[PDB]
RNA sequence: CUCGA
DNA sequence: GCATCCGTGAGTCGAGG
DNA sequence: GTTGTGGGAGCTGTCACGGATGC
């Protein structure tokens, strides 16, 4: 009972007990709206008249009023700039991406110059420079990659006291601090970075009638400002003056927040120096503690101490934001100029083109796009990752803290974060509790606030009003729970409810105390968190691995959504934008493998082109496929084509298989898992894997290279798949070692060999001296050409300087599961590839059935993920299909839920919300009534075990198994991107040392640790060796390549070149350092063979 | 500090690579195709063909360190190169 | 802390949604301090390491009969077993022939001490023994074979190669993650630092005189030998007064005109270690050290055989400070090496100085640079113009020199090795 | 006592106190401040490049002004300009605001070169990068002895890649040992063969992060297994600390004789059962095999 | 030879900073950006700290092994293996 | 920057 | 007479771009 | 050769410790 909104979707019987009062929202629009509030698009328009007031403006909007007038200091002359359009679109987006460029629109607005005195008014047209621009699926386009922006957690503007304790006798010690939307700070009066400020020497009350302040008047006030943080000049009577009436006073330096003003209002008074006042008051009566606070003018404040967690006060700042300050920067730094000309020129001769440079404002548009650390390359190995990327909150970044200046208090669960920021999904490692993901049914606001709805509640009775509150309008209200009993015409059953209050604190409150209820169970959760079956039953350990590790999930060849899982794969695959979706009901009139025309009723023609093997960011493979025959009608919204880890519109991220619990010949120990060489001849867990090779012939000193076939002494044979121009040919199979391009560099005459000089000599070689740079594949790598895309300078082809000719190579693998890969399900139950066993021999049921995949017993119960056993048991269920008995009544058992899941066909697609679906009684109800396979043969019992044949010995084991259906994701974790060897490969120019990393051939650091259990074994010889002639003796290595290769002991080793280094450095430090003999002075470091 | 990444990139265009223990050890191994053909030749005209082509001497230091005429230098020179082209020229391709 | 709502709720029965919320919580807590209790841990063994890495056995007995006393039981009429032979009496070596008052002579000196040793000694009543200890090794350089006794891994007796100090930095490391009144107590203890609670102790016997007052006390020892009477500052109440008066006396916590002991700790908490050096002596505070130790590592089920912590409390004491140099050209002050103390003979007093400050004041200069603060180790070093003779191992390893441990050892690197003639023969 | 001991070491050294001013700035060599060109044809440079242009040209202007014998206070501030470059050039941020390059980012001085875990000392002296070295992920091999492990056939025969061209060579499979190696990097099937030679009794390391003690290396005799992973043997699992949920192993081959001798004798798994801290059996039934006895 | 008696430091001097120096670098110029080479007399100047090619002076009279430590008139840059440039310290006079 | 043990 | 202000520590090994 | 008006970005949620410095 699931997906009914959606046309088309598939029916996904729902186990759940309570009705669904309200939709997921879009789950982009925490981008979208921002942006289009950014641009000031209609849609922003209608948005905030629905839900705000009637003077929207938006983010350029804003920048604009505030910007303007740009005025002369005689006030003689003034600019405006109104009224920001956009031009269409550059490029398409696979355009842009295919040629490296960021998609963009022209910035127009209008600059209005005016002359006080000559009454000239001369208007125009100006550009500000290609604004880049947010796609359909909520990213960006920057030098041809998709980036997303993600939201930023940082404190909102606004005053803040916190209850400290003294080293003296545990005295309690208030303190403020007040954090301003742009400027400097203050303390308490302690002002930046300036202790010893008594806070009465600048102007009942207990300790302010107690201020040891020394002085009458306002000039010593207005002094002792100028000689305690101005220091470097002379104690004057005017720049003291000057400075503290631009310090706060003047609202070009110190920038009121909106957001902030709003919160401090609220925290003082309804209506600066009311505000210095009303803190004052506040850190006096705070230290004495009473309740309220009655100011002049202002009332009705609790003196209280803030907490900095708080998500009332702790605001997240979107996209929009980030390049509404960026674009603010831009614009000051233009307007600074715009002055720095006005005062130059003569008037009546400036037109706002004259005065205007836009440079500021590309290169700091173009800064914050290319270097911002909120500007991430998209997570995209699947849907599900670029999805929660897009929703995603982290704290870190340019404004926000720093990530070891963020302690542990930052990174805990705040009760506040209820529905709001999803507790479970957030990383392991270091960057834990410091990056979240937006709650499912979690909205932003104007303010940067995260809203929540809530339905409202009338005399205990639960409308269907509903309404969104920040995180304090909810502190201040009673919340009810959404498993909580209610009869229809929403009226609470039990004589009291449990609810949340303020404190973060639960209770159980008569019935007609409650204000609001929540909208549904797992509306704290996020989107990958919401689609964990039996999360419930699972540990928060163990879920945060399954959220991560459902977002590591890498396409395969063909995709096959999950027999049991939660209601949220359908809006997830929809929402994540990587499924064609039909934007108009019509029929579809052709369809081919590359586009699906529809027609619509009015006439028109709408064409979708599908994604056929793209290249994702991570390698994955993008591949869309329609899901329509001709002269189908579909509606709106209908999923037309499924996406890379779809299937008929449904998150698929795994496979289903066939499960058998229990320890099996070691060959699962310790978290192994064993496969059925089935997976592998069947493609299950096959997957494709497209890689960019990249090579440029650019310009050197000794000349320039060129990309030609003809490459020194190299086997006709072997340029065998080389077209003419040195190029592999398409749908060439390469093999690690093979050319790809090849590719010749001017080499010197010094550098000739000995050999090749004569060579070149006596037969009259040409000049040429080339060496060959020609573009290999890499090791560990094979595959079938894809593509090949080339770029020419001779062409009109735009590449960096001094870069001829670049050629890129696309080169697909399919990926077979193999040893060492990486599988998991969705319950934080990881673990590689053990081994896979014949068919014959894996474990089989009464009918010769063999298991698919063995997972070991001992893993299940100290993990506390026993979710993924009740998912066993009802895939079980869902894969044989079953009939409860209704004659003489429906069974207790089943009476609660079942509605439509009395009867149930082979391969039901069920799904178990969180929180709510499947009840444990229900599952084992299920279990019973079992529909037999073909023979009429139950094969799983009551209890969800069944005998297994051992297919090595053919004697049956001796005890039941459970056997079941689980959903298996293949991680992008595997064997063939993670094997490495090196004998011997390029060194660091610096260190001499071995590269290092994969891709560049390196080889493994053997580390300080390694060194001490390498000397605690007294390995003196082996630890040289490691040191000396396999990293840095330059010529130890040679020498010992060169003694292996001709059957020869082994050398003994020389000097380190690290060592040498290290002495040049500490000369280069002025100090002498010098090497000793046993008694002489300072030992110095620093043809016959060639000849021969 | 420049990056591994950045280090070989640039190998890949300049005009020597980021070389292996392997390859310098290989390097001064012989050559044995060309060994052999310059073995064919009469250690003179070899001699010569050697101050003249691989070393680059002008041929009036040839005839010094040689003790010869500069006649003499130079038809060794001639035949020399003939002959090894002769015997090198199959095998130079 | 404790929420006073617990989950009722079973893994299995599934939770609440707001017994899930609450869980998360104490997951990822417990995920983030393990985060960082495991870069700790790193950072005390790699103290260890650079502290203890230069003690290398190097004689196979230095033939001294010092040692110290385990408890191998006690004794209600049965024998209980000591609490952990297991960590301080298994695997020594005998340093004096135990025998049980009226019987034969059970065990030799110089032996393994094994189970069978050990049930041994315990059959025939033996409710204590005396080891030797690297504590009380007499080498010079290092600690001799016999002294360390049997190689935990090995079994068999130490070879005269081990680089015991390091296996001892990585024995106590290794199970550092594991230490949840903790690791950092280990450190306060490895670093010697004026422990945060003090607890003094008895300067000298007497009898003692209590003082109370609102959060004051004031306690004064008369000593027993007339001497001035030394009189402790008042201590606020939060430290419960010692339970140990007993000198004939009362068995329970220490009342006034109680007859205390040179060495007895006046109230509960932990005691200065430099207090308890220059009161009861170096060997005394040695014990301290590695009992207290052990007693964190004991706490959370971690069986650290006390060899390796005494190989590391041996680095804090061999160096001592000299109050006038005399005829000598130390400085006053400083602090110079035992040894080097010894042999030059200088009112050379003892000292203990944590693992830190002991290694980076070594005798090798690019070792400390390597160590912790480079720009002062080289600066210093400049100045001084020192000279690194590259005799420690980290050293050789920065030169790229065989280091002088296990197959480093002279007598090893340099072993000449022919046929025989019998077999040179056939 | 304090002022003493630096006077006195500047007194007992021959150190003229002199040194601590310098007229006269070393200069590194290039090569250990390269500059290299990206992708893009910009290039890039070790900070300390920027430092001593820096010095360089503010030594240059104080040089210029000194001639044209301007106000005092312009030299002035140039030559507190030049020292403060040389601060920066030496030990930046330690005095005033560090020199920023773009992105605010404080220059690498002089004396980063030697500090902290990433500096000289404990990143290229006390540890470095190894050749006949390789990584991949472990399973567990249950066939295995406790001193057998399994190694994908591709990484043996990169890591005895000369062995192989050794014995391809004393065999005729391949003319020279230029011939050799191609065919090696080929793949020839005449290799395997050769290379199951080559491996016999030649132990290697395996060691998985972190290495908390020695246990953290342990030798192996390799045996070559279908696949591109290493299978280890289980009951060294308590050893390392590994389990089979994805994590990797390196493995690096002893080459002269001493160091294979130092691995079947010293570090040899089945020398190596007890726990050097404890005396206890590691290398004993875990999981499985427990409930199995 | 690895066998080394003992290591010392010591204030450098000016003799000493002058004394290891092969040349004092005076412009802040690095490589000529057309011809990608080192500017003379700047921090990448080869006439004292050495040649990027083997054997290969500047100004290019001079590029063979033949002549080994040459030392070259025209442009003052000796004719050794490039390695030295890692070896080979500058200097400024402050 | 993110991620793996 | 010391109270602050500063300067030093704060796990290892791996992968992309 | 420069001749009308003129203070910038950066922390900025870390902690625990030991010893010059500085009033
Ligand atoms: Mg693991
Ligand atoms: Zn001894
Ligand atoms: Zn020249």
């Amino acid at each position: 009972s699931s997906n009914n909104s959606v046309p088309g979707a598939p029916n996904r019987v729902s186990f759940a007990k309570l009705r669904e009062p309200l939709e997921v929202p879009g789950l982009l629009d925490v981008q979208t709206d921002s942006f289009e509030w950014l641009i000031g698009s209609p849609r922003w328009r209608e948005s905030a008249a629905e839900r705000g007031d009637v003077n929207p403006v938006g983010g350029l909007e804003e920048v604009l009023y505030e910007l303007s007038p740009i005025e002369d200091f005689s006030g003689s002359m003034s600019l405006s700039f109104s009224d920001p359009r956009f031009d269409d679109v550059k490029a398409p987006v696979d355009e842009c991406k295919d040629k490296d460029m960021t998609y963009a629109a022209p910035l127009f607005v209008t600059a209005e110059f005016i002359n006080n005195n000559t009454g000239e008014i001369k208007s125009q047209t100006v550009f500000m420079g290609d604004f880049p621009m947010m796609t359909e699926k909520g990213t960006f386009i920057i030098n041809g990659t998709e980036r997303v922006v993600v939201s930023q957690l940082v404190r909102s503007p606004g005053v803040y006291f916190d209850e400290t304790i003294d080293k003296s006798t545990d005295k309690t010690l208030h303190s403020v601090k007040v954090i301003p939307s742009r400027g400097a700070w203050l303390e308490f009066v302690r002002i930046d970075r300036k202790r010893r400020q008594p806070v009465t020497v600048l102007l009942f009350s207990e300790i302010m009638r107690s201020t040891k302040d020394n002085t009458v008047g306002t000039d010593e006030a207005l002094l002792d400002i100028y000689r305690k943080l101005r220091p470097g000049e002379p104690p004057t009577k005017e720049s003291a003056q000057t400075l503290l009436e631009n310090l706060f006073f003047k609202e070009k330096r110190y920038d009121l927040a909106r957001v902030g003003r709003y919160k401090v209002n609220k925290k003082l008074g309804l209506h600066t120096e009311e505000d210095v006042v009303a803190t004052i008051e506040y850190l006096v009566r705070l230290h004495e503690g009473q309740t309220t606070m009655t100011v002049p003018g202002g009332v009705e404040v609790p003196v209280e101490t803030d907490d900095i967690d708080h998500f009332g006060n702790r605001r997240l700042r979107t996209v929009g934001e980030l390049i509404q300050n960026q674009i603010r920067v831009g614009m000051s730094r233009m307007e600074r100029v715009v002055r720095e000309r006005m005062t130059t020129q003569d008037v009546e001769a400036i037109t706002p083109q004259t005065l205007i440079n836009i440079r500021p404002v590309v290169a700091a548009i173009k800064e914050f796009f290319g270097t911002s650390q909120l500007s991430q390359f998209m997570d995209q190995n699947n849907p599900l990752s670029g999805l929660t990327h897009k929703r995603r909150l982290s704290a870190l970044g340019p404004g926000g803290l720093s990530r070891e200046r963020a302690g542990l208090e930052v990174r805990d669960v705040h009760p506040s974060h209820y529905g709001r920021m999803c507790p479970i999904e957030t990383p392991e490692g270091p960057n834990i509790g410091l990056i979240g993901s937006l709650s499912v049914y979690a909205r932003v606001n104007p303010f940067g606030f995260i809203e929540t709805p809530y339905r409202k509640v009338v005399d205990g009775v639960v409308s269907d009003e509903i309404v969104y509150l920040t995180a304090d309008e909810e502190d201040r209200h009673v919340v009810a729970q959404a498993n909580s009993p209610i009869d229809a015409d929403g009226r609470f059953v039990e004589p009291r409810v449990l609810v949340r209050r303020k404190a973060g604190e639960v209770e159980y409150v008569p019935s007609s105390e409650v204000d609001y209820m929540d909208v549904s169970p797992r509306q704290m959760v996020s989107v990958a968190t919401a689609m964990i079956p039996f999360l419930e039953h699972d540990d928060a350990n163990r879920a945060l691995m399954g959220a991560n590790m459902q977002r590591q999930a890498v396409p395969l060849v063909r995709s096959e959504a999950p027999l049991v899982g939660t209601g949220m794969e359908l809006r997830a695959a929809i929402d994540a934008g990587d499924v064609v979706v039909a934007e108009e009901s019509g029929v579809i009139e052709e369809v081919s493998a590359d586009y699906i025309t529809v027609m619509h009723d009015n006439g028109t023609r709408r064409t979708y082109r599908m994604r056929k093997f793209a290249r994702s960011n991570h390698g994955t493979c993008a591949n869309q496929c329609p899901i329509v025959d001709a002269g189908d009608r579909v509606e709106a919204g209908q999923v037309i084509a499924d996406g890379p880890c779809t299937d008929d519109g449904e998150m698929a991220l795994g496979k289903n298989l066939l499960v058998a619990i229990m320890p099996w010949e070691g060959h699962n120990y310790e978290d192994a898992i064993i496969l059925s060489n089935r997976l592998v001849e069947e493609d299950v867990l096959t997957s494709i894997h497209i890689e960019e090779h990249e090579i440029d012939a650019r310009d050197t000193k000794l000349g320039a290279e060129e990309i030609t076939r003809d490459i020194p002494n190299i086997s006709d044979e072997v340029l065998a798949d080389l077209d003419e121009r040195g190029i592999v040919r398409i749908g060439a199979e390469v093999r690690d070692g093979d050319i790809l391009v090849g590719k010749v560099t001017p080499k010197g005459e010094t550098e000739l060999t000995p050999e090749e000089r004569l060579l070149r000599a006596i037969f009259g070689e040409k000049a040429r001296e080339v060496r060959d740079t020609s573009l290999k594949v890499p090791h560990g790598e094979s595959g079938k050409v894809i593509g090949i895309r080339v770029f020419s300078r001779e062409d009109e082809d735009e590449l960096p300087a001094g870069v001829n000719e670049l050629v890129r190579v696309y080169v697909a693998q399919k990926r077979k599961i193999s040893d060492g890969d990486k599988l998991a399900g969705r319950h934080g139950n990881k673990g590689v590839i053990g081994k896979i066993l014949p068919v014959e021999d894996m474990p089989f049921l009464a009918d010769g059935t063999p298991v698919d995949i063995i997972l070991n017993t001992h893993g299940v119960p100290r993990r506390m993920n026993i979710g993924q056993i009740l998912e066993t048991h009802l895939g079980w269920c869902a894969h044989s299909g079953w009939k409860v008995d209704a004659a003489k009544g429906v069974p207790d058992w089943a009476a609660r839920l079942p509605d439509e899941l009395l009867e149930a066909q082979p391969n039901a697609i069920v799904s178990t919300p969180v929180f709510d679906g499947a009840q444990e009684a229900e599952l084992q109800g299920l279990l019973s009534c079992t529909l037999p396979n073909r023979d009429g043969d139950v094969l799983v019992d009551a209890d969800g075990k069944a005998m297994l044949f051992d297919g090595r010995s053919g004697e049956p084991f001796p005890y039941p198994v459970t056997v079941g259906y689980m959903y298996i994701m293949k991680l992008h974790h595997l064997v063939d991107d993670k094997i490495h060897a090196r004998s011997t490969g390029p060194y660091s120019m610096i260190t001499q040392q071995p590269l290092g990393g994969k891709a560049q051939f390196g080889g493994q650091r053997f580390g300080e640790m390694e060194c001490w259990a390498m000397q605690a074994y007294g390995a003196a010889y082996t630890l040289q060796e490691l040191l000396t002639i396999k990293s840095d003796d330059t010529v130890g290595r040679v020498k010992v390549y060169e003694a292996i290769v001709k059957g020869e002991n082994i050398p003994e080793p020389g000097i380190p070149e690290s060592f040498k280094v290290l002495l040049k450095e500490l000369q280069s430090l002025c100090l002498n350092v010098e090497v000793l003999s046993s008694d002489g002075a300072a030992i110095e470091l620093r043809l016959e063979r060639a000849a021969a | 500090q420049i990056t591994d990444w950045q280090l070989a990139s640039n190998a890949e265009h300049s005009s020597t690579g980021l070389r292996s223990a392997e390859v310098e050890a290989l390097e001064a191994l012989p050559d044995t195709e060309i060994k052999e053909a310059l073995q064919a030749l009469p250690e003179e005209f070899r001699m010569a063909v050697y101050y003249a082509d691989v070393e680059g001497f002008p041929y009036k230091e040839i005839a010094e360190i040689m003790d010869t005429p500069i006649g003499t230098v130079m038809s060794r020179l001639h035949r020399g190169r003939r002959q090894l082209r002769g015997l090198l020229a199959d095998v130079a391709r | 802390e404790f929420i006073p709502r617990p989950v009722k709720s079973s893994f299995r029965e599934g939770l609440t949604v707001l017994e899930y919320f609450i869980n998360t919580h104490g997951a990822r807590k417990g995920l983030a301090d393990t985060a960082l209790r495991t870069a700790d841990s790193g950072y005390l063994t790699r103290r260890l390491v650079d502290v203890s890495q230069d003690v290398i056995v190097r004689e196979h007995d230095c033939q001294t009969e010092r040692g110290i006393v385990v408890e191998l039981a006690e004794r209600a009429p049965t024998l209980i077993r000591d609490p952990y032979i297991e960590t301080s009496a298994y695997a020594r070596t005998l340093g004096t022939d135990a025998v049980d008052e009226a019987g034969n002579v059970i065990v030799e000196r110089g032996q393994d001490l094994g189970d069978p040793e050990i049930d041994a000694l315990l059959a025939a009543g033996i409710t204590q023994v005396k080891v030797r200890s690297v504590l009380t090794c007499a080498t010079s350089t290092g600690v001799c074979a016999t002294c360390y006794g049997r190689s935990m891994a090995t079994g068999k007796l130490v070879d005269i190669g081990e680089a015991v100090g390091i296996v001892a930095a990585q024995s106590i490391g290794e199970p550092g993650t594991q230490l949840t009144g903790g690791l950092p107590r280990v450190q306060e203890l490895f670093e010697a630092r004026v422990p945060r609670g003090k607890a003094p102790i008895a300067d000298v016997t007497g009898r003692v005189r209590l003082e109370d007052g609102e959060r004051f006390y004031k306690i004064t020892i008369v000593p027993d030998d007339g001497g001035e009477e030394v009189v402790y500052d008042k201590i606020s109440k939060r430290q419960r007064l010692r339970v140990f008066k007993h000198e004939d006396g009362s068995e329970r916590v220490l009342s006034d005109g109680d007859h205390v002991e040179v060495g007895q700790q006046l109230m509960e908490g932990s005691a200065d270690p430099h207090e308890v050096l220059r009161v009861q002596g170096p060997r005394e505070v040695q014990i301290h050290l590695v009992r207290e130790v052990q007693e964190v590592y004991r706490a959370q089920g971690v069986s650290i055989h006390d060899k390796h912590i005494e190989v590391i409390v041996r680095q804090m004491l061999r160096r001592v400070t000299i109050i006038d140099s005399g005829s000598t050209e130390f400085l006053p002050g400083s602090l110079i090496d035992r040894a080097e103390f010894e042999a030059e003979n200088a009112a050379g007093r003892p000292v203990l100085m944590g693992i830190t400050k002991a290694s980076l004041a070594t005798d090798s200069w690019l070792s400390a640079a390597s160590f912790q603060e480079t720009t002062r180790v080289l600066t210093d070093a400049a100045i001084n113009c020192r000279s690194d003779k590259l005799n420690g191992l980290k050293e050789n390893v920065i030169i790229g020199k065989l280091i002088p441990a296990g197959t480093g050892i002279n007598r090893y690197r340099n072993i000449a090795v022919q046929p025989t003639e019998e077999a040179r023969a056939a | 006592l304090k002022r003493l001991k630096v006077v006195a070491a500047f007194q007992q050294s021959g150190n003229s106190p002199m040194g601590m001013v310098l007229d006269a700035v070393p200069v590194i060599p290039p090569e250990l401040r390269p500059m290299v060109q990206l992708d893009g044809g910009r290039f890039a440079t070790s900070d300390l490049n920027d430092l001593y242009r820096r010095v360089i040209n503010r030594n240059n202007r104080l040089k210029r002004l000194i001639d044209l014998g301007a106000p005092e206070i312009i030299v002035n501030n140039e030559k507190r300009m030049l020292q403060e470059s040389v601060d920066a050039l030496f030990d930046n941020g330690r005095r005033g605001r560090p020199v920023t390059g773009p992105g605010n980012r404080p220059l690498k001085s002089l004396s980063d070169l030697l500090k902290g875990k990433q500096g000289r000392f404990r990143q290229n002296l006390l540890g470095k990068r190894v050749d006949y070295s390789g990584r991949s992920v472990i399973v567990v091999g249950p066939q295995l002895k406790l001193h057998q492990c399994g190694l994908p056939k591709l990484m043996a025969l990169e890591l005895f890649k000369p062995f192989v061209m050794k014995r391809l060579v004393d065999l005729n499979h391949a003319q020279n040992i230029k011939s050799a190696k191609r065919m090696v990097e080929r793949q020839r099937p005449q290799v395997w063969d050769v290379l199951e030679e080559v491996i016999a009794e030649h132990p290697v390391l395996l060691n998985r992060a972190p290495t908390l003690h020695r246990l953290g290396i342990q030798a192996f005799e390799p045996m070559l297994v279908e696949g591109k992973a290493i299978q280890l043997h289980p009951l060294v699992c308590e050893a390392f600390n590994a389990d089979f949920d994805g994590d990797q192993m390196a493995v690096h081959l002893p080459l002269s004789a001493e160091a294979q001798a130092e691995a079947r004798i010293l570090m040899l798994s089945s020398n190596n059962i007890l726990s050097p801290a404890s005396g206890r059996p590691l290398a004993m039934p875990r999981l499985d095999m427990v409930t199995g006895l | 030879v690895n066998f080394f008696d003992e290591l010392r430091i010591g204030l450098a001097t000016a003799e000493d900073i002058r004394q290891w120096s092969y040349g004092e670098v005076k412009k802040p110029e690095t490589i000529n950006y057309r011809t990608l080479k080192p500017e003379k007399d700047g921090l990448f100047c080869e006439k004292i700290f050495g040649p990027t090619r083997d054997w290969e002076c500047y100004c290019g009279k001079y590029k063979r092994v033949r002549f080994k430590g040459i030392i070259c008139e025209r442009c003052g840059v000796e004719v050794t293996r490039a390695k030295v440039r890692r070896e080979r310290m500058g200097h400024i006079e402050l």
